[PDB]
RNA sequence: GGUUAAGCGACUAAGCGUACACGGUGGAUGCCCUGGCAGUCAGAGGCGAUGAAGGACGUGCUAAUCUGCGAUAAGCGUCGG
RNA sequence: CCCGGCGAGGGGAGUGAAAAAGAACCUGAAACCGUGUACGUACAAGCAGUGGGAGCACGCUUAGGCGUGUGACUGCGUACC
RNA sequence: AGGACCGAACCGACUAAUGUUGAAAAAUUAGCGGAUGACUUGUGGCUGGGGGUGAAAGGCCAAUCAAACCGGGAGAUAGCU
RNA sequence: GUGAAGAGGGAAACAACCCAGACCGCCAGCUAAGGUCCCAAAGUCAUGGUUAAGUGGGAAACGAUGUGCGCGGAAGAUGUAACGGGGCUAAACCAUGCACCGAAGCUGCGGCAGCGACGCGCGUUGUUGGGUAGGGGAGCGUUCUGUAAGCCUGCGAAGGUGUGCUGUGAGGCAUGCUGGAGGUAUCAGAAGUGCGAAUGCUGACAUAAGUAACGAUAAAGCGGGUGAAAAGCCCGCUCGCCGGAAGACCAAGGGUUCCUGUCCAACGUUAAUCGGGGCAGGGUGAGUCGACCCCUAAGGCGAGGCCGAAAGGCGU
């Protein structure tokens, strides 16, 4: 069975990356979120 | 003067180690030694050893000979378990519980 | 019910049976002793013994049959020069199972099968 | 002010346990079976201090049934006769001396059977 | 289909009191080498009735 | 005396139960506090294009991680303690 | 030092006030699992107790019964919420 | 030539059996349908929740769908258990 | 009226029927309902009648030379099974009588408590004490605060675990062992104050059970090596399987799994000397391969711009 994780790392930077995060202001509040609860990975970036 | 060998986490769960454990406690460590040699279980591996390092320990720490030395008491306890999870059907998990166990045997001349 | 009936399955099928026999019979004529299980050394006899037998008496034939037999120049070459006149005059019983213990990996009922003159 | 309830806790269930001394299986382990053992056994206790005297009754009865049918009568003419006779020994005396004293006991049923004549 | 009630542990020592272990009956001494064995077994040393059976 | 007959009859524990002794497992309990929680009195009420918050990578006699630091990298100068 | 696989684990020795404080480490409860001992248990039917109760074992200190453990047999008795 | 025929790759999923605490949260085995097309497939892109998409089944939209998931209102409300 | 919210005795068993309302203790007595052959306590009781059907111990309409209450009618499915059983010719039925048994009822003895009356908290006395929802009263215990820079405590605290004593209870006290540094009277004060249930929550540990299973029925055998140990590791010889793949190379994806040495706790559904496991070391070399780069597609973003409460949407 194709299962629902279908791994690619262009379209995993491109629709949760961060500058993905960073275009918008929504994305940004992730992120102040993000770094508020103190996540050691703000995005899938690294 | 009893002399305690002790295996303490043994890798064997103790209700099969006790098996072995019931045919010696009692007997002479020489047939106790027989039997187990000829016992065709892991836990008489185990066990033999223990008995051998509690001859041992007699004779070389109290001075005892080995033929007057009898398995005055023989027990196995369980010791700690090591929890794995060993998956099943339809993504339900179970729990394996690896149990190991404590082999003590006491060897005495009386 | 397997009343009266003979040779052991052995846990595989027929062909597996008969390979393995057919290896285990070169191991036996080629090394004269061999550790393998007991019902397997049991089983045993009754393929390398007749093969003994034919070897007793030197021909084309009988050397055709000891291949077709067998699979194995060395082993036929072996059975018909060694053998064959080692076991000229006993009639029977070339091969000889000493039970000797249990195997370490799965506690099987060992023994050795040896060639008596050996 | 939190309370821990640990000591307090083992305390009433050591009790309990202790209360369970002897009964079988989880009835003197396990908490939850030895309270329930515990309490039915003190049930069963306040019913037999009760039952007890019952069958202590029932049995001297049996005991004296038996010695005046010996002496040839029947409790039943015994005691009628003894209360005839103003004679207040109670049953377990009198079950005593049929045991122990058949003399006694025999002087017993002829001073009932004076009575009864 | 699984049990209604947890069996006791009285009633696994008596399921298991099926389990025991019987101990070899006796070891028999080669005639030769000494050693004891079991009965139509070779020897650890190679030995059966009296006989080096199997070198080393 | 012995035999026979009749009657009655303990001694067994494969295991199991109860009690006790000694253990194992487990990590409760008690005790503990470099952690928190709530405040009081003060302080400061911002930081950032002189590049922030937050990071990446690096940096040691250093293999890792943490703390510090930034190719001048567990630190450089100067003034004072 | 010894057994052990140049193991694991253990027994000694030593340290220590204490290793039954040995790092799987303060105290170490209970479930649960054992070993030893006493008693019971293989003609016996059911909430497993309770009332009566023999026998046995044990500890006793007017030498007497007492205490403790067990519980043959027997009356009654269908858990808790 | 052909939404032509038979038939592998490939796409599907009609039947039966097995499996149904599975080898597998949908498979395996034997058969079966399409197999130059309204085909199939890789990579990338777009459509976002009362919204999308739908050769239309209330289908599908991350094993979730007669209204996704996550956080919040929120300790909703519960004459009920 | 009882049960609900009520135990006890009887009706075999049997909330609601009968008797009777449990304050506690007693190895005393008398009774109620109901009983008195044995199970099973008490009459194989007495007197006088009836029944022959096991009626008693299930039932009609109707029918019968039964007899001084009895018969047929009267068939069910696991087992006698429509007396509780054994059994009973009375141990059935009727009347009379005297006995006895029989309850937690009554009485006796000892104890406790509530309420009230009389007299000075005490006494005397009467009486009461089943209990759910619920109301009232009085306490126990836990943590913390004051009392308390007190008191106890290394001559052993808390905790744990036994034992004994003690109270109506919650409980309390003492003490052995363990433990090794805390505890805390008293009278007050405050509570995260008491658990067996919530298909409660978390951890631990059981059960089924040493059971099912060990994951493709392509398949192994033997010799040698190493090793503590080899079915599985290495070597060899056979053997079998794939071969439009179960071979080879990549992309994506992964990220050191690669190679060597070493180790075998854990991991590997077994063992393991072996390993994609632990540990250490090594290994990836580009002008030409690829990316980057140049160029664009779908699409994205988008100076200005247009639009929009704001956020923002679209777009040159
Ligand atoms: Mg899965
Ligand atoms: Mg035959
Ligand atoms: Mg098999
Ligand atoms: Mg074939
Ligand atoms: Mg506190
Ligand atoms: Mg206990
Ligand atoms: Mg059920
Ligand atoms: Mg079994
Ligand atoms: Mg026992
Ligand atoms: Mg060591
Ligand atoms: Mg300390
Ligand atoms: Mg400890
Ligand atoms: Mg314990
Ligand atoms: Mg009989
Ligand atoms: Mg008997
Ligand atoms: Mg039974
Ligand atoms: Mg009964
Ligand atoms: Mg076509
Ligand atoms: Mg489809
Ligand atoms: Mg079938
Ligand atoms: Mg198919
Ligand atoms: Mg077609
Ligand atoms: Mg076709
Ligand atoms: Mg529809
Ligand atoms: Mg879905
Ligand atoms: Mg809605
Ligand atoms: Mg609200
Ligand atoms: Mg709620
Ligand atoms: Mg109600
Ligand atoms: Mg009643
Ligand atoms: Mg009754
Ligand atoms: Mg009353
Ligand atoms: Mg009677
Ligand atoms: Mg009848
Ligand atoms: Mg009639
Ligand atoms: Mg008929
Ligand atoms: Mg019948
Ligand atoms: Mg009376
Ligand atoms: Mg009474
Ligand atoms: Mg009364
Ligand atoms: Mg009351
Ligand atoms: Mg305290
Ligand atoms: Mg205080
Ligand atoms: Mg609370
Ligand atoms: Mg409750
Ligand atoms: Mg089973
Ligand atoms: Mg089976
Ligand atoms: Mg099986
Ligand atoms: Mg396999
Ligand atoms: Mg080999
Ligand atoms: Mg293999
Ligand atoms: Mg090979
Ligand atoms: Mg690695
Ligand atoms: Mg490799
Ligand atoms: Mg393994
Ligand atoms: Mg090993
Ligand atoms: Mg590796
Ligand atoms: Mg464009
Ligand atoms: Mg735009
Ligand atoms: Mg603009």
């Amino acid at each position: 069975m194709k299962r629902t994780f279908q791994p690619s790392v262009l379209k995993r930077n491109r629709s949760h990356g961060f500058r993905a995060r960073m275009a918008t202001k929504n994305g940004r509040q992730v992120l102040a979120r993000r770094r508020a609860k103190g996540r050691a990975r703000l995005t899938v970036s690294k | 003067m009893e002399t305690i060998a002790k295996h303490r986490h043994a890798r064997s769960s103790a209700q099969k180690v006790r098996l072995v454990a019931d045919l010696i406690r009692g007997k002479k460590v020489s047939q106790a030694l027989d039997i187990l040699t000829y016992t065709n279980k892991k836990a008489a591996v185990l066990v033999k050893k223990v008995l051998e390092s509690a001859i041992a320990n007699a004779e070389h720490n109290d001075g005892a000979d080995i033929d007057d030395l009898k398995v005055t008491k023989i027990f196995v306890d369980e010791g700690p378990s090591m929890k794995r999870i060993m998956p099943r059907a339809k993504g339900r998990a179970d729990r394996i519980l690896k149990r190991t166990s404590h082999i003590t045997v006491v060897v005495s001349d009386r | 019910m397997r009343h009266r009936k003979s040779g052991r399955q052995l846990n595989r099928n027929s062909s597996h049976r008969q390979a393995m026999f057919r290896n285990m019979a070169g191991s036996l004529v080629r090394h004269e002793i061999i550790k393998t299980t007991l019902p397997k050394a049991k089983e045993l006899r009754r393929v390398v013994e007749p093969l003994i037998t034919l070897a007793k008496t030197d021909s084309v034939a009988n050397r055709r049959l000891a291949f077709a037999r067998t699979r194995d120049n060395e082993i036929v070459a072996k059975l018909f020069n060694e053998l064959g006149p080692r076991f000229a005059s006993r009639a029977g019983g070339y091969t000889r199972i000493l039970k000797c213990g249990f195997r370490a990996g799965d506690n099987a009922p060992m023994a050795y099968i040896e060639l008596v003159d050996r | 002010a939190r309370v821990k309830r640990g000591v307090i806790a083992r305390a009433r269930h050591k009790k309990i346990l202790k209360q369970a001394k002897g009964y079988y299986g989880a009835r003197s382990r396990v908490y939850r079976v030895a309270f329930q053992a515990v309490i039915k056994a003190g049930q069963y206790a306040y019913r037999d201090r009760r039952q007890r005297k019952r069958q202590f009754r029932q049995l001297w009865i049996a005991r004296i049934n038996a010695a005046a049918r010996q002496n040839g009568i029947s409790y039943s003419k015994f005691i009628n006769g003894l209360k005839k006779a103003s004679v207040e020994i109670d049953r377990k005396i009198l079950a005593d001396i049929a045991v122990f004293d058949k003399v006694a006991f025999t002087a017993l049923v002829e001073k009932a059977k004076a009575a009864l004549a | 289909a699984v049990q209604q009630n947890k069996p006791t542990r009285s009633k696994r020592g008596m399921r298991r009191s099926h389990d025991a272990l019987t101990a070899v009956t006796s070891l028999s001494v080669d005639k030769t080498s000494g050693e004891k064995h079991l009965r139509h077994h070779i020897t650890a040393d190679g030995y059966y009735r009296g006989r080096k059976v199997i070198a080393k």
